[PDB]
């Protein structure tokens, strides 16, 4: 029912989301990020995304009006 | 009496405050294989007349397919 | 020829519920619907189905009516909504291949030069794969007869889609599925493979029998046929057979082997850090 | 396990909220203000929290 | 009623029509999934319908997006820029060479470098030949240099292009070079093309050192062209 | 009055013959023209199609309410084959149990052009199947028979039986005329 | 004179054909009508859906000649069930799956007709693998406000088994409509035909791959294991001295040790356990 | 008078008498307030012919025929 309910949480994916930057971590499940619109933010991040992928400052997706990393 | 209702109902639409912008260029589309029917759209292959590109005031290029209450010949970008 | 065809489960869902609209009587009720798809390589998919009405004699097996009309003005209605889907063949319910069939083929081969047909098992109390399907061809033999149309099978397997996928799964809601959980499914699918063997070998035993004793014309053909599965099955008790065998069971082995001992320290290293993370906030706590 | 299935489906409900503007402070004022910056527009005057 | 009727209907129709964003595909993300990236800032992920023929939209190139739901409508040709649409197709119509006398050596060594080549590619090729890419006209004023220029210019009218060398410049860090690419960009696409660019000096001239940040400028737009 | 009125057409070998008018062909052209102008006359619900007589009975043209169609496909029948009685009637029957309008009658009329080559008893159980479920059958005799309508007059006359007196088989009178004068009994009812 | 516990029943294929037009005119919004009937005075069921060709614009889709519905529903007749039209759907691609200004327009023409009429709205964007977003509406009077519009007798339809969203509740929601509450009736002839539509038959659960690529692919699993586990031993031997809660903070960036040994060790076994058997089972199965 | 069937989609037969000079509009009026709808969502379907703006006697009917009621459906935002 967990591995139900990992998949049921990417509705928050949908289609239309923006492109930014992620720059550093704060804690656990939370961090900046770089909105490419030009402003900066401080957002919570998915527990379904590993955090192998991030690093460098890559490039990452974000919603349009929760404006949260997805 | 039912020509100059549809008339009042033009200027109604538009009101006063209009922005203003530039035109880019103007384009045509052609019509592509085959729209399928209920899943068809008008503002697509199935417009053989005239469109444009227009630049607005706010620095941000939209298109339109329809230009309007405007005769396409005497617009130049 | 055709090669495989691919079904949507927007057909084979389409068709138990044409069963269950004038399947009432439930006796003898083939019930047969047209299909709707597109060639677009050898392979082949379908993903719509329509109606066509059908009454035969349960004896009798010459009377029957495909409606022309029905299939021209429901194909003219169709094609006025979907344009892109052409006709390819018919499903009958029927749970096995029937007599008068390649009659209505041969009327219907009209509209299309290559019509399948699907068999769809309606009520599939026999474990396996439903929807099979199968094409019409020349079968010309050394009997005597020129030429007959008996059909052959053409590999089959629902496909899916990225819409109908979601629909599928989102109804699969009460059953469980353990498909995610590996090293358990397989062994489920071995299971089932040797029913599917012992299903497919009982079926052999109980016509080879039934013609056998007396009953059923000895069929010259399928007796040398089946001749050639049984000089196959090699001899296990064979030297290099077995020598190679062990040669790779025990290759096999040293990759379980060691990833026995690559998961019994990482169980230890759990251990040894959940001892000494909780001693020490103990020791804080008390 | 139970806790974290239910952190998940209330994560989902929570990830619907709103962000946060990040900045930078330039000094504090008196009766507990800050000068703070947002990154593209300009300075504010802004309120501290209790906590 | 008369055609006040039919005007009125289309009229109405028209109104009901809304605008679409245009952007540019960065690259296929997958089959479904397109990064696209608005031109007057950010960039989003969108969406094809399902019949846009997903092998055209290749990277870089330019199309349109719905406001609401924004995803992929229609791909488009390369923009024009209309500044360069004004320098395109703005000359009036000129008479031949024969208002042009005593400069008959002149005329023909310039008839070898623009129409020869195109005209008759092959004679080139027999002997192997790159053929030369462009010319430079000086002298003193008065002797018809632009006169020259037109001459040319109403000959076969292939693609000429008349730069003013004045508005190359502009109030920004940028836009000087970045018209620069748009109009290389047109000569691309309209493969027989003539450039003109009368009056170099302005933009053009020597190589300084430390003068002025107002030269750097200019001397950007230089060493890019 | 509405009834899915259901004509048939002979096509065998005995059928190219010209005992009546230049062919027997041509006169069951102007018989089923005749039929469907009088089912137009009715009110105007009635449905026509066609079943053949050939070795296989193939159904040309499936039950409508128009009829230029079906004068359109009964050109181009070529007649060959052997007239078969009882898979005809059968797929008749079971063609019109997909009546689009279920108040519509049971009727089937029939051309038989070349001697029906069939057993009595067959007919017979037939005629009581048919008459079970309320369908009503007439006979139009065209040309030769096995004594010109025997074992069809008693097969008709047991199927509108039981002081029923709703079928009334038409005998051919044995003489080369117009379809009118084929017609002049049956020109309202037979 | 009493708008009770009410539910809706939606078959399968209505499910499913819902989603596929939904998708199939994924920018814009597609239409259909629902056909079905009223069990009870209490639910109503939608057995079948159909859809139509339609005109659509940029911000609305109208539809066609309507001889096509007439003659549609008067054909469905002749084949099976002779439903009626008892609703209609339409489509809400990335929208708050809400009944909007001019959605709400139409449906008034459509409860003129009869009084138990829902509308549906899908949506094929949020809908995700394992749940498809749906939701059903029946337009309230907005007339009567200082009445109660249903009831509820009992709590069927209320906070019980679903609750009301945020943006159902800017748009609309319960006022001036409100919402009814969704199940699935499975008869047992789709049921047990539903299940069972993934497996293959006897050749795929008796079938060795290969072995010179099963080998290979041990190969290259041991092979990259090794420098996973030489990873391993550094990053068990620093552990630095400081508390996981900054650890965990440190581990954010490509560092990736102690998390794939286990995932290597499942798909080791899993694979080689697994074609051992099958070995084992051809091997004297047959003989 | 004749006295004629309209059948909906879902079917609730309203019958209704109308005049024999009663055009395609009267009766659109008179089964607009007797259905309680706006005129304009409206279509009357007759032997698969819409009907415009004929008149009814001339158009085809008797003393009675079964016409069909359509709704026009419509979405969007
Ligand atoms: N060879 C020539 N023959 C006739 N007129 C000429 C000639 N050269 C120049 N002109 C005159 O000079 C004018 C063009 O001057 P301009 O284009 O300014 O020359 P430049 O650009 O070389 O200074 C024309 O109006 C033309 O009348
Ligand atoms: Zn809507």
């Amino acid at each position: 029912e967990f591995l139900h309910a990992q998949e049921e949480v990417k509705r928050i994916q949908s289609i239309p989301l923006v492109i930014g930057q992620f720059l550093e971590a704060v804690d656990q499940n939370t961090a900046i990020v770089g909105s490419t619109t030009g402003s900066n933010y401080y957002v919570r991040i998915l527990s379904t995304i590993d955090r192998e992928l991030l690093k460098p400052n890559a490039s990452v997706a974000l919603h349009k009006h929760s404006n949260a990393l997805v | 009496d039912k020509i100059k209702e549809n008339s009042e109902k033009i200027k109604v639409n538009k009101t006063l405050p209009y922005l203003v912008s530039n035109v880019i260029e103007l384009l045509d589309v052609d019509p592509n294989d085959q729209e399928e029917d209920g899943a068809n759209i008008d503002l697509d292959s199935q417009r053989k007349g005239k469109c444009a590109v227009i630049k607005t005031s706010t620095r941000q290029t939209y298109f339109l397919p329809v230009i309007g209450l405007v005769d396409a010949e005497k617009l130049k970008p | 020829a055709v090669q495989k065809v691919v079904v949507h489960p927007l057909v084979l869902l389409s068709v138990v519920d044409h069963f269950n609209r004038i399947g009432k009587v439930g006796n003898q009720k083939r019930v047969v619907g047209v299909l709707l798809g597109s060639w677009q390589k050898k392979v082949l998919d379908v993903s719509n189905s329509f109606a066509v009405p059908f009454d035969e004699d349960d004896k009798d097996d010459s009377v029957w009516f495909l409606d022309h009309d029905y299939l021209e003005n429901m194909y003219g209605m169709f094609k006025k909504v979907n344009a892109r889907e052409r006709i390819v063949g018919w499903y009958h319910t029927g749970p096995k291949l029937h007599k008068n069939d390649i009659a209505i083929n041969e009327l219907m081969k009209r509209y299309c030069p290559n019509s399948v047909l699907v068999i769809i098992d309606v009520k599939p109390k026999d474990l396996g794969l439903p929807t099979e399907a199968y094409i019409s061809v020349e079968e010309v033999h050394d009997d005597g007869t020129p030429t007959s149309k008996t059909f052959e099978h053409v590999t089959s397997e629902i496909g899916a889609e990225e819409a109908e996928e979601v629909g599928v799964e989102h109804l699969l809601r009460d059953i469980k599925d353990t498909t995610v959980g590996t090293l358990s499914q397989r062994i489920t699918n071995q299971v089932h493979g040797l029913k599917g063997l012992n299903s497919k070998l009982l079926d052999i035993r109980s016509y080879l029998e039934k013609v056998a004793t007396g009953k059923l014309p000895i069929n010259h053909q399928i007796i040398y046929q089946l001749q050639d599965v049984f000089n196959l099955l090699p001899d296990v008790s064979l030297q290099e057979f077995v020598k190679a065998f062990y040669l790779k069971t025990n290759d096999q082995m040293v990759v379980v082997y060691l990833a026995s001992l690559i998961r019994s320290v990482v169980a230890l290293h759990n251990l040894i850090n959940n001892k000494i993370a909780n001693r020490d906030a103990e020791k804080k706590e008390g | 396990l139970n806790a974290k299935v239910r952190l998940l489906r209330e994560e989902l409900q929570l990830l619907q909220e709103q962000g946060s503007y990040v900045g930078e402070v330039v000094r504090a004022m008196d009766k507990k203000k800050v000068l703070v910056k947002v990154h593209p527009e300009g300075k504010f005057v802004v309120d501290v929290d209790k906590n | 009623l008369t055609k006040q009727y039919e005007k009125s209907e289309n009229d109405l129709k028209a109104l009901q029509s809304v605008g679409q964003i245009v952007g540019e595909v960065l690259k296929q993300l997958t089959e479904e999934k397109f990064i696209v990236k608005a031109t007057n800032g950010p960039r989003y992920v969108v969406g094809c319908r399902r019949q846009l023929d997903k092998s055209k939209l290749k990277p870089g190139t330019r199309v349109a997006l719905d406001m609401t739901t924004l995803t992929i409508m229609r791909y488009l040709p390369r923009e024009v820029d209309p500044l360069v649409y004004n320098m395109s197709h703005e000359d009036p119509g000129n008479v031949s060479y024969s208002e042009i006398g005593g400069l008959s050596e002149q005329i023909r060594e310039l008839r070898e470098v623009i129409e020869l080549p195109l005209t008759n590619p092959e004679l080139f090729q027999r002997v192997g030949i790159i053929p030369p890419k462009g010319c430079l006209l000086y002298g003193p004023p008065g002797t018809g240099k632009t006169l020259l220029a037109r001459a040319v210019a109403s000959q076969l009218d292939c693609n000429f292009l008349k730069v003013v060398s004045s508005s190359i410049v502009d109030k920004y860090i940028g836009e000087s070079a970045r018209l620069i690419r748009e109009m290389f960009n047109y000569a691309r696409d309209h493969q027989p093309c003539i450039i003109f660019m009368d009056e170099i000096d302005a933009i053009g001239g020597r190589r300084f050192s430390e003068g002025t940040s107002a030269d750097r400028e200019i001397q950007r737009t230089l060493m890019e062209l | 009055v509405l009834e899915s009125t259901m004509v048939c057409v002979d096509n065998s070998e005995y059928m190219r013959n010209g005992d009546f008018l230049p062919t027997r062909l041509q006169a069951q052209q102007d018989a089923v023209n005749i039929v469907c102008h009088s089912k137009t006359r009715s009110n105007p619900e009635n449905n026509v199609g066609l079943i053949t007589l050939a070795n296989d009975c193939e159904v040309l043209t499936t039950l409508t309410p128009d009829t230029g169609r079906i004068l359109s496909k009964l050109h181009t029948v070529q007649p060959k084959g052997k007239i078969t009685f009882c898979t005809g009637i059968r797929v008749a029957h079971l063609a019109l149990k997909h009546r689009q309008g279920k108040n519509h009658k049971m009727r089937i009329i029939a051309f038989v052009g070349s001697p029906v080559e069939d057993n009595e008893k067959d007919l017979v159980k037939l005629a009581k199947r048919l008459k079970k479920e309320k369908v009503n059958v007439d006979i139009i005799n065209f040309g030769e028979e096995e004594v010109n309508t025997e074992k069809l007059t008693a097969f008709v006359n047991t199927l509108n039986g039981k002081d029923g007196t709703g079928s009334h088989l038409v005998t051919v009178p044995p003489g080369p005329s117009l379809a009118d004068a084929l017609i002049s009994s049956p020109i309202l009812a037979g | 004179a009493v708008d009770t516990a009410e539910q809706v029943y939606i078959s399968s294929l209505a499910l499913l054909k819902m989603l596929k037009h939904g998708r199939a005119g994924v920018p814009m919004e597609v239409m259909g009508l629902m056909l079905g009937e009223f069990v009870d005075d209490y639910t109503v069921r939608v057995i079948d859906v159909f859809a139509m060709p339609q005109s659509g614009t940029g911000v609305s889709v109208e539809a066609v000649d309507p001889v096509f519905q007439a003659k549609m529903l008067d054909m469905l007749k002749q084949t099976g069930r002779p439903e009626m039209v008892v609703g209609w759907y339409h489509s809400h691609p990335g929208f708050g799956c809400w009944l909007s200004g001019v959605d709400i327009n139409t449906q008034q023409s459509f409860e003129a007709l009869s009084e138990r009429a829902v509308a549906v709205v899908v949506d094929p964007i949020q809908s995700v693998k394992g749940k498809v977003v749906i939701d059903a509406f029946r337009l309230i009077n907005a007339n009567m406000m200082v009445l109660g519009h249903e009831p509820r007798q009992t709590t069927s339809n209320l906070g019980h088994l679903n609750k009301p969203s945020i943006q159902a509740l800017i748009h609309g929601l319960n006022r001036h409509y409100y919402s009814i509450t969704i199940n699935y009736r499975k008869n047992e002839l789709e049921q047990k035909m539903l299940l069972n539509l993934h497996k293959k038959s006897w050749m795929e659960g008796l079938t060795l791959q290969d072995y010179s690529e099963h080998c290979k692919h041990n190969e290259s699993v041991v092979k990259e294991m090794l420098e996973l586990a030489k990873n391993y031993n550094k990053a068990v031997e620093e552990e630095d001295k400081m508390t996981p809660e900054q650890l965990a903070i440190k581990n954010v960036g490509k560092q990736d040790p102690k998390r794939h040994l286990e995932e290597h060790v499942d798909v080791l076994m899993t694979s080689n356990i697994v074609q051992c058997l099958a070995a084992m089972l051809d091997t004297v199965v047959f003989k | 008078p004749m006295s004629l069937a309209i059948h909906s989609t879902t079917g609730t037969r309203y019958d209704l008498a109308v005049p024999p000079d009663e055009t395609v509009e009267g009766l659109r009026k008179r089964l607009s307030q007797r259905l309680k709808v706006p005129k304009e969502r409206l279509a009357l379907l007759h032997k698969d012919t819409r009907l415009s703006s004929g008149k009814l006697q001339e158009f085809g009917v008797g003393d009675g025929s079964k016409l069909t009621l359509v709704p026009t459906v419509e979405a969007g935002l």
